């Protein structure tokens, strides 16, 4: 039916063969270019330069 | 639900014997074996016919959905099955000669 | 002519069925048998929930409002082959009806 | 960083077989041997079959 685990190492292609055992022709074969680690953030605080005026 | 005893006379002779393939190097692969319960079923055998014939097959512990095939080589022959309908036994035969299958039961 | 909501969703594991009910307004729904031993209800089902009945090929079958009723022997597209021991036993390696814990005890 | 779990239903029952050639005088050549492992590995593999397919 399902079910396979790769690891997460980058561009070493992996097959899967799922669905019931036997052979097929056409499996999926699946590669990880990258894993990207995008922010979801708070904005705590700004501070920047200052011009002061005396 | 019942059952029903069937007989016939086929018209037997014809012209009885005059074919019937003979067969060797007879083996059983098992693929499809999934935990689901279904009445379809997807194996292979393996043997090799030099005999070219059809002969009437097959079977009376075990069930193809196929039962005329001429034969005149052989290799890998994909068939369907009854598996856990009313088989869940099978004495596989082709013709005259046979062997018992099949495999896929763990603890 | 009329309509009425879908008829539940399916869902299916290793020798089991789930569906999960889905209305838009009040349907009358039930629940019966006649691939197992008999049984009957009726019941609205105003709100989804989920059931979950288990078949092992035998036949269920869920009636659902004005559409045709819909009987399942857990049909997929997987397969067996060759499976069960020769004198009688369950479907699946799954110890019940005791007959794999048998062996153990 | 860890495990990826995939799962997927595919259709590659098709019509089963979908060709599997028998396989005969199998053997592994190695070759091209030198030292290093932060690239990737080269096998050869030989055989012989009696039919054609995937």
């Amino acid at each position: 039916y399902e079910s396979t685990t790769m690891p997460n190492q980058v561009g070493i292609p992996f097959k899967a063969l799922i669905e019931r055992p036997g052979y097929a022709g056409l499996p999926l074969s699946l590669v990880v270019i990258k894993s990207e680690l995008v922010p979801s953030l708070v904005q705590d605080y700004i501070t920047c330069n200052y011009k002061t005026v005396v | 639900y019942g059952n029903i005893p069937i007989s016939m006379d086929i018209a037997d002779a014809f012209t009885r014997i005059d074919e019937s393939p003979s067969v060797s190097l007879k083996a059983c692969e098992v693929q499809s074996c999934t935990y689901s319960s279904d009445f379809g079923g997807v194996a292979s055998i393996s043997y090799t016919s030099n005999k070219v014939g059809k002969c009437a097959i097959s079977s009376n512990s075990a069930t193809m959905k196929d039962s005329v095939q001429d034969v005149q080589e052989s290799g890998a022959l994909s068939l369907f099955f009854a598996t856990s309908s009313v088989e869940p036994n099978f004495v596989v035969q082709v013709c005259n000669a046979r062997i018992t299958c099949g495999k896929c039961e763990p603890p | 002519a009329v309509s009425v909501a879908p008829e539940p969703q399916v869902t299916y594991r290793l020798g089991e069925v789930e569906f999960h009910f889905h209305p838009m307004y009040p349907t009358l729904f039930s629940i019966r048998s006649l691939g197992k031993d008999p049984s009957h209800s009726q019941e609205w089902i105003d709100t989804p929930m989920s059931k979950t009945i288990q078949v092992g090929a035998e036949g269920v079958e869920y009636v659902w409002g004005n559409n045709n009723p819909v009987r399942l022997w857990a049909q997929k597209s997987s397969s067996s082959s060759a499976h069960g021991n020769p004198i009688s036993i369950v479907s699946h390696y799954y110890d019940l009806y005791p007959y794999w814990t048998i062996t153990v005890l």
